[PDB]
This record gives structure tokens, sequence and C-alpha cells, in this order.
């Protein structure tokens, strides 16, 4: 998913850079050249968050086996808890009839 | 269901125990082979009907007991299964009126 | 009402209404783990009221009438009774 | 892999960039911009590189990052919550066997021949 | 003396939720390791609105022409 992300995020980023280079001789420049520096810390931002991400891949697959651990466990007290059910309609239901 | 509190918990207990409930038991009763239709088949005779109507016959005119009281079908017996002051109260099994 | 018999009949469902309360209460309750006593009491108490009960039970059993007196033994002591 | 040392050379030339147009720089600066544009144009080669990679990630990730955290705190939040799930569900399992214990001590207790018969078979 | 409907009880220890799962799946040592990178990152770079609309963008999932048309002045 990580892929689509980054196609999404250089394509936004390709975007909004040809926005800022088409409206850049029409801006007035010296204050066009703080829309320049504030568009590069968009680009900076969603750089070092990609970065983020890109680091945090290394550490994915304990985080699908530890899904798998919470998948798992939960199924067991779902049994735990039917099973209790199951007794109790057993008791209150089938019996008393 | 969701949830099960001390108070009650122990109004659980006390309604369970309150339906439910040194020996003091019946006297052991052991299998019977002679049964009168159908095991040893005796033809209709006498000696039977007497002591259906008038002697001790522990199971059929009454349940016997240790300690040796004598209790027939339409009275109570108060018993005491554990060693506890708890005392189990056999309701009569006739209920006559 | 009033027998040996419903009163053996209500043992019996009481019996069951202690499994199922005593697993949903030791499933949903207990001390998380280590790699509490409130609920280590009410173990002990649940598994001393389902031996009273399978006791007052097999008491009960005891009690009722035995495979002797046939269907056949109560009608003929209804004819003499019905003479009498 | 090589996707972060590229955008991170990315976001160095950004930073620089930033730097350089931040100066009234008399001499040429449209190489910043022509870098910007070079440096998309590998991170479209890097996104090649990444339908070479196919990394699925979780949307808690994108958060966490939004927070400003580190994601390895939400590995240390996963490995705790699956250290939960299994310290919970050995409690259970462990009362069952206690319950388990008590009742046939007790109706061994009171039902000596029966559970002497049941500890027989097992 | 068999009781009614005896049956045979599972294989002694199967998988359960008594076992340590995490020893057991081999991830003990990344839990021993860890029991921001915003700032780890920031070892590398500055600091760490915009940045508002970066993380939306994420909830939300002619480079030599564009060098040739950034024509803008220094002053």
């Amino acid at each position: 998913r990580l892929s689509t992300l980054i196609e999404f995020l250089l394509h936004r980023a390709y975007s909004e850079l040809m926005v800022l280079t088409d409206l850049l001789p029409r801006k007035s420049d010296v204050e066009r050249k703080i829309e320049i520096v504030q568009f590069a810390s968009r680009t900076r931002q969603l750089f070092v968050r990609l970065l983020a991400l890109v680091k945090w891949a290394n550490n994915a697959g304990k985080v699908e086996k530890c899904a798998m651990i919470s998948s798992f466990l939960d199924q067991q007290a779902i049994l735990f808890v039917d099973t209790a059910d199951r007794l109790a309609s057993l008791a209150r239901d089938a019996l008393v009839h | 269901l969701s949830r099960n509190e001390i108070i009650q918990s122990y109004l659980s207990r006390q309604s369970s125990l309150l339906s439910s409930s040194a020996r003091q038991l019946h006297v052991l009763v052991p299998q019977s082979p002679p049964t009168d239709l159908p095991g040893l088949t005796r033809e209709v005779t006498q000696d039977d009907l007497d002591r259906i109507q008038a002697s001790q016959w522990p199971g059929v005119n009454g349940c016997q007991d240790t300690q040796g009281n004598w209790y027939d079908w339409t009275q109570c017996i108060s018993l005491d299964p554990h060693g506890d002051d708890g005392r189990l109260n056999i309701l009569p099994y006739v209920c006559l009126d | 009402m009033a027998d040996r018999l419903t009163q053996l009949q209500d043992a019996v469902n009481s019996l069951a209404d202690q499994f199922c309360n005593a697993i949903g209460v030791l499933q949903q309750c207990g001390p998380p783990a280590s790699f509490a006593n409130p609920t280590e009491e009410y173990a002990q108490l649940f598994a001393a009221l389902i031996a009273r009960t399978a006791k007052d039970i097999d008491v009960l059993i005891d009690s009722l009438p035995s495979e002797e007196s046939t269907a056949a033994l109560q009608a003929a002591s209804l004819y003499k009774l019905e003479e009498e | 892999h090589l996707e972060e040392h590229l955008e991170k050379f990315v976001e160095n030339i950004r930073q620089l960039g930033i730097i350089v147009s931040d100066f009234q720089p008399s001499s040429q600066a449209g190489l910043n911009q022509k870098l910007n544009f070079i440096v998309t144009g590998l991170q479209d080669i890097d996104k090649c590189r990444q339908q070479l990679h196919d990394i699925t990630v979780p949307l808690e990730v994108f958060e966490y990052i939004d927070q400003g955290r580190n994601p390895q705190l939400y590995t240390k939040e996963c490995l705790e919550r699956a250290l939960a799930k299994n310290e919970q569900v050995k409690g259970k399992i462990d009362t069952m066997k206690k319950f388990k214990s008590l009742l046939i001590q007790e109706l061994s207790k009171v039902f000596p021949e029966d559970m002497a018969k049941y500890r027989s078979i097992r | 003396g068999p009781f009614y409907l005896m049956r045979e009880l599972p294989g002694s220890t199967e998988l359960t939720g008594s076992t340590n799962l995490i020893t057991h799946y081999n991830l003990e040592q990344a839990y021993n390791k860890f029991c921001d990178l915003p700032g780890m990152i920031d070892l590398p770079g500055s600091h760490d609105l915009r940045s508002l609309i970066e993380k939306p963008p994420i909830l939300s999932s002619g480079t030599m022409l564009a060098g040739f048309r950034l024509h803008t002045g220094p002053l």
C-alpha cells in the first residue's frame, strides 16, 4: 500500500510544484521567495514523513505477527464466552421445557 | 450476563443453596431381581398384599433410615448428608390433599 | 407440587445452572497473569456448591421408590382396597 | 531500502534549495529548482522501485507520524497489546486449572469410589 | 463400570493460549529491545498546517520542462 501512497505523494508534489512554477513569474518576486520557502517546507515535511514510513518498513513484519497473535487470542476468548453461553442456553431454555 | 458482582454472586449463592438444601442417610437398597409382575412373576397371591398393607417394606411402603426411624410416603424426611448444620429436607412423596 | 420428584427436578436444573454460572464467572473474572484472591474464593465456593448439589441429588435418588412395586402390585393392592 | 536514501538526498537538496533561495543569490539559483525537478524524476524512479518493493503499511503508522512520535512507539504498543492478551488468556486458563483441581478434590471427598474410578481412567 | 459417554480428550499440549506465544513465535528479542523518530530524523534535518495537509493526504491514501518554465528573477 506504501507504493500507491508514494506515487500519489510524488504526483501531488509535482503538481503543486507545477502550480508554484506557473505562479512563479506571476507572483511578486520578493514575497514569491517567501512562498517558495513555504512550499519547500511543505515538501520537506512530506518527504520526512515518507522517510519515517520507509524507516518503519523494517518493523512491518513484526506488527503483522502481532496482529496474528491478537486475532488468535481474541478467538480463544470468544470460545470461552461461547461455551458459557451455550451452557446457559442449556440450563435455562431446554431443560425448563 | 455481562457482569457478575460480589453482591449479585452472593445472591446467586443463597438462592441456589436454598433451592437445593455421623452420616444420617437412608439405608442403602440393593438391586432387586424379584419384581412382582415382570421379574419373579408371582401368580396374584396374598402375602405380598398383606406386606404392602401392614408390614414395613423399605422399597415399597416407605423409606427407611439410619438411627432407625421409619418414614412412609406421606411424610417428610429430615436428613443431613453433609457434615454441616444445613439439613436436607426431602418433601413428602405423595402429599395427600 | 411439593414432592420428592419436583425437588429432584429442581436439583438437577440447579446443577446445570451452577455449571453455566461457574464457567461464566471463572472465565469472565480473573487476575491477569505473570510469566485474584476474591476469584480464588469464588472458585472454592462454586466447587463446594456443585459438590453439595451432587450429594443432594444422590440422596433424593436413594429416597424415591425401588424397582420393586411394579404397576401390577399397585393395581392388585388397589383391587383389594376397593373390596375392603 | 534504496528509496530511503534517495528520498533523503532529495530532502537534503530541498533544504539546501530553501536555504539558497532564502538568500539573495545574484548567481544562478535555478539549479536548485532543476535539482528539485530531477529529484522528482528520481522519485518517479523510486516509485518504480516501490512497485518493485510492494510495502503494505497500516494507517495508524500514518496517524502516529501525524502525532510526530516514533512509529517505534506503535511497535511497542502492538507488542504490549500482544502480551496483554496473552496474559489475560493464560490467566483465564489458570483459573480453570485451579477450579478443576478444587472440583476433583471436593468430589473425591464426597464421592470416593467414583472419583477413584475417574482418576483410574483419567 | 464405564460412565455414559466418555470419550478421548485431545492431544496433551497442542497449541493453546497458555504457552508463551511470543517466544514460540520468535519475537522475543524485538520485545526485549523495545521494553521520537521525528527527533531521530531531526538528527538528520532541522525540525519535525500544510504538514497537516501532508498527514491528510496520508489519511486520504517533464522535469526539464519545469526547469525551463521556472523563470523568476533574483531580487
